């Protein structure tokens, strides 16, 4: 949310640049799963580094890849591939069940390269991101067009700093906002155990009142004056 | 995404030992019977617009209470929606046909369709049947003798009402 | 993983489409294929031993330096674990046979392969002269088209190392 | 068949960002994309919804 | 153009890595499978001009009502462009059997088909009883595989349409 | 959801994180002034209604003859009596919209999935547009003024969006 | 993430107050021993390819069962993995070293670690082996008075094993 | 917050490394200047009162028109607030020269600024004179390179208000 | 390339900001660890000539077998290569001494260097022996801290080869 | 980008040989000076918007076609991107004075920065003098000996205007 910079890289741009880009090119796009040197995709990349593509169509690239594909499409039941998509791709979550049935049938209809189309040709991935900054987990500080259940929502798909979203768990790919989409609810809130260590001494609800062990009750004037 | 293959093979790295020869023979004979089952996937393929349109003709004459104002499938788009699914469900079907494994559908197709369902509020058990009257369905036209050689698909037969079955148990 | 049926049912399934002509014409040959590859699997299954000590044998041939002391072949732990890797190739050839496909290949050995060669100084070109043993004495076994089935697969793992 | 697309940003676009704002960091107007014929008439009618004038369009 | 070869290549590109075994096995079965689909070429070449013609007449039966007039059918000029779109269709069934692929059809056809049905209001039931004609001619005119290769294309059309 | 007047409003100002101004405002007013003769007219069309079903039945099946032959669609009493259902549908639909001020329900209940039903069912969708054609042409008999051109532009865009 | 510094602030801004004299002597002292962290900083980072060598060829010696077939470590895939994970570890207990705080720690390195390996399969009990393994061997030359001026650097080695304890804690 | 230290592990971070000479060197300049800034602090705290009376009172000298009734600066409680505005951006200044950055300054003061002074209506130009009369003060209490530290943190400061 | 200053102003840019006292503070750390830098870079010109020769012939020692005939480092044109490639990395060791920035040996020598080792059969154990053999001397050659400079240095490029 | 010990670096390498004792001396030079290019920078930074201001009242005074309606600076929207372009200026400018070369200004900016102000109908020649006032604006703050210590800096100052008047003939 606030620590990482947005990596940005224009056409003109030095090796660190391009290195560390790419660094965290792959950490964002691929979940925070490994990518293995047999899997990096060199031809894209030169292409990028030429500038015959921008970083919107390395990730485009990127999204068509089998690398993607592997992890978080043929796995996985299209819920899930919706929200990862849609985490990985617009750095936000769903927001309502029409957007499911839309990714739905334009996966169905016209295959999934149109439908990674749609996720980076969107007028909010070109708000947000353009064509030269990767993209970054956005709904964790308010944006203009944000709803309620964003921040809960993401805060759900977001395992952690040290979590990814693997294929390789062994209860597998599974969707976790299948069921709170349809019925509109927020999200789980609940973070990573190794952080109840983390500000303990706050008091957040110092106005919560304190019952009484017994309620005050008057015998004569009634029982509740 | 497994076949009988792929899943032979885990199976034999989980205890890190070669291929037997009786998993070889087993691969073999699938292999050979690899025609038949291409004629199966085939039939099921070119078949599926009659498949699911008979499926969802019974399916909307036994249970109206679907196609009723305040049912799960009124309007255009829970109908659409409806026969989008019966489709997609149909099409991994076959891709497991074809495999000769069923963890396509279940990785893809069912992976949390139960609890998808029951968010939207559908009934399980309507899907269930549709699937059941697909499996009805499409054993008329695995069953099509003229356009192939005659010969024996009683295993497929078996093996595709073992995959509609696993769809109709998974979802209801 | 990667093999003939899951490429054409993934291609399938990502355009959202069912199997057409061109996918089954795909399995088909697959499952033509099938035949010698899987002959050429129980012939490499079969020969198993001699042929991972002879490819161990060629290693040691080539790069002698390695058995003397201090170095990485010095030792009978160490020149285990060649004979343990030389198997685990030979192994996932056979897969790969089987499977008509790298898939088995793809996914137990080379996805991986550099970093860990690397971390613990392994040298590709001892598994450069395995392989290549294994390939000279599967010319003499493996007659017809399973020496070219074989011989496929013992490249994609050569081409992998290098 | 590939179309490269020199788009130079002007004034319509310029007002655009007076309004939104910069969510992404400020770019030089003239630069130029290369699209697919698919992609062809999404990019080209999206750059005309962001107030972009585009230059030439050449074939590749 | 989508054919056997064309995926090969697509996806061995996309990767970014040499064309191995898998596509190569897909590549051979498709050349395998070249020649009835070939031979199947040739026949409904040979006999396309009576296969135009029944297939406007099973139209014209199986649909009385477009002749009279007031309808699509009335007039010689509507009558070519019924056998012209039925030749387009066994043209580009032909193409898809020589190239073994759907490519052929795909790109013709199928894409902007029922965007330009709905514009031009030429029903699709219509060009879906020509090709089941065609599909009963392709019955008796072909035997063996490739029988079956025209019955999967026709049939592909025919889904397309439906 | 749906695309009413206001509704699109409040999406446009509420995606511009900023509040309704005055030309909004103008909208919804202009909405609320065709009001009246959207209400009147979904009112004329509501009372009118079973002749409206009766005669867009028989209008389909005097321009396709065919239908009620043997082997067809229209052929069977139950086929009948539901495409009667089915223009109640459009119609009652076609009320939704006016009400409304807004094709919303249209394109929702109807349109949505439209095309995709009528291939599985292989339904004509002529049919419903000479449905819709009579009673485009009965409603200028049943209404009058603003109410009767109000009712026409929702009945023709559910037309187009069969045609 | 937090350093030193940045902790004593954010303790002396609840307070509402300036920092105290003996705080600010406190951080003094931390950035007048400075250097010697640096020096230590620099020794984790220099040597960290054989710390982890060091450490995984221990590991592996002691528990077989990782890299037999069927073991968490077992094909390339998963082997490389786990040096990654030893690569990634040392890397944050230097950032942690640099700073003196183990903020960062728990901040990114172990933030959702443990629920990771859970889900994975991977026993927790080996990783917090194998991170013990890595304090053993960077402590080799953390001591190595090579190249640098002699001196008293205890306190970095007792919070140089503070770190490598807390992640191996965190992960078991 | 954005000190040396946590920028450099942040930066290296981002880019998966460990810890190289660049920032090795970043962190020991750090270090080495930590002298003159704990003494900026040390200065600036053993006078806090007198610089914070100072500064209001400046600030009332340079705004007359405040003071009157009818406007923000009559009533004990506001001139109050504004005593403790001022404590506010001289702690944290103290806490940026502590840090050697000017995180503690961003985070608790530049950032929401902007909005926070158009929300309750407070003149930048106050706070821009308070911060002048404190720089002017440090030119007296300071002296070397601690004077240049307090000055470089105030004009930050001052520049975030302009 | 990769210096203190190019982070610093890179960091200041990719925010939209000027330099400030984080960054001003990195740079002061910069000015200050020239001397002992530009110190070492100049001992390591004095001397590159006995450096290298001392380096090659270390690589000689430790891996007999390389100057064996059919390997390597057989014959005088390979070890006038050899000669060059441990001349390169000392000319990118001294560039970095000087930037004050590992950027030089980055971009020239790191960059690229896993694959164009795998590709000329490279083993990178060589020059890492060439390396240490290199910081051996720089002991003797250097003291106070340009030597920890070189050291540090020279330890970079040995993490990246290692 | 590139500093100056980059850019002798980059010269050395083109003919491929160790830098000169010559090189070595004069980037001594620079790193004995760094001090001063500190203050410099610093004075820069800390009066940025007194320098933009001053150059905007000028300008603005000296020509009123660009107030006046109708004119490239009329509305708050061009207004604003006029003050904009003048802070953007001033800080690549100030970055070329760090870091000793002019590429960090030369590279990304003024290259595209000419066809940007010709599209956009902008006077040129007014987005000089804007740049060449900024100069002026800064020379003063550049000579301001108060709170630092008297020295000479005549070599800065010559640096500075040449970065200023550089990028106002790029943009010329
Ligand atoms: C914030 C820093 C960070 C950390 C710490 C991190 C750890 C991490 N380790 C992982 C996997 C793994 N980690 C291990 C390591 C264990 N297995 C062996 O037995 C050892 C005993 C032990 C290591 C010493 C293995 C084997 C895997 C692969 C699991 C699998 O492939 O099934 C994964 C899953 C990524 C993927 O496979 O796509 C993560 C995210 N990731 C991060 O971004
Ligand atoms: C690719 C693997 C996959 C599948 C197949 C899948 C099914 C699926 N079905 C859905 C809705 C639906 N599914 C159905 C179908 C059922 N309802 C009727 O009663 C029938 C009995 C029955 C079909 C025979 C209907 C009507 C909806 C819409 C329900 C609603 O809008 O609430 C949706 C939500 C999108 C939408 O609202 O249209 C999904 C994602 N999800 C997946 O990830
Ligand atoms: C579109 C609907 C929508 C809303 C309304 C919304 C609110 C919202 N408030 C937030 C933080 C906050 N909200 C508050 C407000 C509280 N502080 C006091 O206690 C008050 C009682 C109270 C306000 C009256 C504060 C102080 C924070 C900062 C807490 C933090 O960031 O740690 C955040 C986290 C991101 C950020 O810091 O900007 C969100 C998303 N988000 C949405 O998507
Ligand atoms: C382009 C895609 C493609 C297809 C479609 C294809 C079909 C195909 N079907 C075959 C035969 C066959 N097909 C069947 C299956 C039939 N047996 C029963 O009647 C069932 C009703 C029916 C199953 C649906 C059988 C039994 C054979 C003979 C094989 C044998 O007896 O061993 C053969 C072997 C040669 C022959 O006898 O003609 C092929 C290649 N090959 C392809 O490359
Ligand atoms: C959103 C509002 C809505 C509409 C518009 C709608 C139409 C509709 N008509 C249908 C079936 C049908 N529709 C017809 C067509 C009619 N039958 C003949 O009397 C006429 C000639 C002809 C109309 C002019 C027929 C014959 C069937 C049953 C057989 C079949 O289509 O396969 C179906 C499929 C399920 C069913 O049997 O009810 C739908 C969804 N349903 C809806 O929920
Ligand atoms: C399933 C895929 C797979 C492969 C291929 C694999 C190879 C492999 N071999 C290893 C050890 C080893 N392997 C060798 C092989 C050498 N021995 C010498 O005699 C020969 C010159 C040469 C072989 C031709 C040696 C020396 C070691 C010990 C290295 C060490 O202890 O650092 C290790 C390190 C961990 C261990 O097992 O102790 C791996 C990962 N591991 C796998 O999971
Ligand atoms: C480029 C990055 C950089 C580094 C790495 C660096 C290290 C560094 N080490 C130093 C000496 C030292 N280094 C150490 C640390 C060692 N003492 C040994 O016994 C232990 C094994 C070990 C850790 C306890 C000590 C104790 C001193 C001398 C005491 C002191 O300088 O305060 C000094 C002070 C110079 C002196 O007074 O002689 C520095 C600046 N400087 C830098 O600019
Ligand atoms: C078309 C949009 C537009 C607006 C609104 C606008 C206002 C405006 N007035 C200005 C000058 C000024 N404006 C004022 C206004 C003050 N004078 C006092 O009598 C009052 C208390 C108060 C007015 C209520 C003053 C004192 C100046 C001179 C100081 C300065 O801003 O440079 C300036 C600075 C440059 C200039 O001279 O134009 C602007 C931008 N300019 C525009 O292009
Ligand atoms: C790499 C760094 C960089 C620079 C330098 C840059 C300059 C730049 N100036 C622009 C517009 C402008 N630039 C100016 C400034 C000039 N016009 C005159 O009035 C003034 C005297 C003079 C200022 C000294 C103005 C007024 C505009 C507005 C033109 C318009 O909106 O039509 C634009 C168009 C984008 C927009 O208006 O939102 C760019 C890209 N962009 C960059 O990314
Ligand atoms: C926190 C960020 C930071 C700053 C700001 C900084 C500036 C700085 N200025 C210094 C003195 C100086 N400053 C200057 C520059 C001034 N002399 C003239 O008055 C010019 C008008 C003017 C230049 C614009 C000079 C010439 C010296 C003395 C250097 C010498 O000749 O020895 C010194 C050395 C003081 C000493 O050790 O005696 C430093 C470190 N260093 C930092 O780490």
């Amino acid at each position: 949310a606030t620590e990482n910079p947005k990596v940005t890289l224009r056409a003109p741009f030095t090796s660190e640049e391009f290195q560390g880009a790419l660094y965290a090119i792959y950490r964002h796009i691929f979940g925070n799963t490994y990518v293995m040197e047999s899997e990096r995709p060199t031809t894209a990349e030169s292409q990028l580094k030429d500038g015959r593509i921008t970083v919107r169509g390395f990730i485009r690239l990127l999204a068509k890849s089998e690398v993607y594909k592997s992890r978080f499409f043929q796995k996985t039941s299209q819920n899930r591939f919706i929200e990862l998509s849609h985490k990985l791709l617009l750095g936000r979550a769903p927001y309502d069940q029409a957007e499911i049935s839309y990714h739905l049938d334009l996966w169905n209809t016209q295959g999934y390269d149109a439908e990674i189309d749609s996720y980076v040709d969107s007028e909010e991935y070109l708000d947000f991101f353009g064509e030269d900054t990767v993209p970054f987990l956005r709904d964790f500080k308010y944006q203009t067009g944000q709803q309620g259940v964003g921040y809960s929502r993401l805060l759900n798909l977001y395992d952690g700093y040290a979590g990814s979203d693997t294929d390789r768990a062994q209860s597998g790919q599974k969707a976790r906002l299948n069921g709170t989409i349809a019925q509109a609810e927020p999200g789980s809130i609940e973070r990573p155990s190794a952080l109840q260590d983390t500000w303990k001494f706050a008091n957040p609800n110092y106005r919560n009142a304190k019952p009484p062990m017994v309620k005050a009750l008057a015998l004569e004037p009634v029982d509740l004056l | 995404m497994n076949d009988v293959f792929t899943r032979a093979i885990a199976q034999a790295d989980l205890k890190g030992s070669f291929l037997l020869e009786s998993d070889l023979d087993k691969l073999a004979s699938f292999a050979k019977e690899g025609v038949k089952r291409l004629d199966a996937v085939a039939a099921l393929t070119n078949n599926a617009p009659a498949i699911i349109s008979d499926a969802a003709h019974k399916l909307f004459a036994e249970q109206q209470e679907l196609i009723q104002p305040g049912g799960n499938a009124y309007p255009h788009r829970r109908m659409a929606a409806c026969l989008r699914d019966m489709e997609i469900i149909l099409r991994y079907v076959s891709y497991a046909l074809l495999a000769g494994d069923a963890s396509v559908l279940d990785d893809r197709c069912l992976n949390g369709l139960r609890e998808t369902y029951n968010a939207l509020g559908t009934p399980t058990q309507s899907v269930a049947r549709a699937v059941q009257l697909m499996k009805d369905a499409a054993m008329v036209h695995l069953k099509s003798t003229a356009n192939v050689t005659v010969g024996d698909c009683s295993s497929l037969y078996s093996e595709a009402a073992t995959y509609f079955d696993k769809a109709a148990a998974s979802i209801a | 993983s990667r093999t003939v049926i899951t490429e054409v049912i993934a291609t399938a399934d990502s355009q959202g489409r069912f199997l057409n002509s061109t996918e089954l014409q795909a399995a088909f040959g697959r499952f033509e294929r099938a035949v010698p590859a899987i002959e050429a699997a129980r012939a490499l299954t079969k020969n198993q031993d001699a042929l991972v000590k002879g490819a161990v044998q060629a290693v040691f041939k080539k790069f002698p330096y390695v058995t003397q002391p201090g170095e990485k072949g010095y030792g009978d732990s160490n020149q285990a674990k060649c004979a343990r890797d030389i198997g685990y190739y030979l192994r996932f050839i056979t897969y790969s046979l089987v499977a008509s496909g790298t898939g088995p290949l793809d996914d137990y050995v080379i996805a991986g392969l550099r970093e860990v060669n690397r971390a613990f100084n392994l040298n590709p070109l001892w598994y450069i002269e395995a392989l290549n043993y294994i390939k000279g004495e599967t010319g003499k076994l493996l007659s017809g088209q399973s020496k070219t089935e074989a011989l496929l697969y013992i490249d994609h793992a050569i081409n992998a190392l290098s | 068949r590939i179309y490269k697309i020199t788009v130079s940003e002007a004034g319509a676009y310029a007002t655009n960002k007076h309004r939104t704002g910069y969510r992404a960091p400020i770019r030089q107007s003239n630069y130029t994309l290369t699209v697919p014929y698919d992609r062809f008439l999404p990019e080209m009618i999206r750059l005309h919804q962001s107030g972009a004038k585009i230059v030439n369009v050449t074939s590749v």
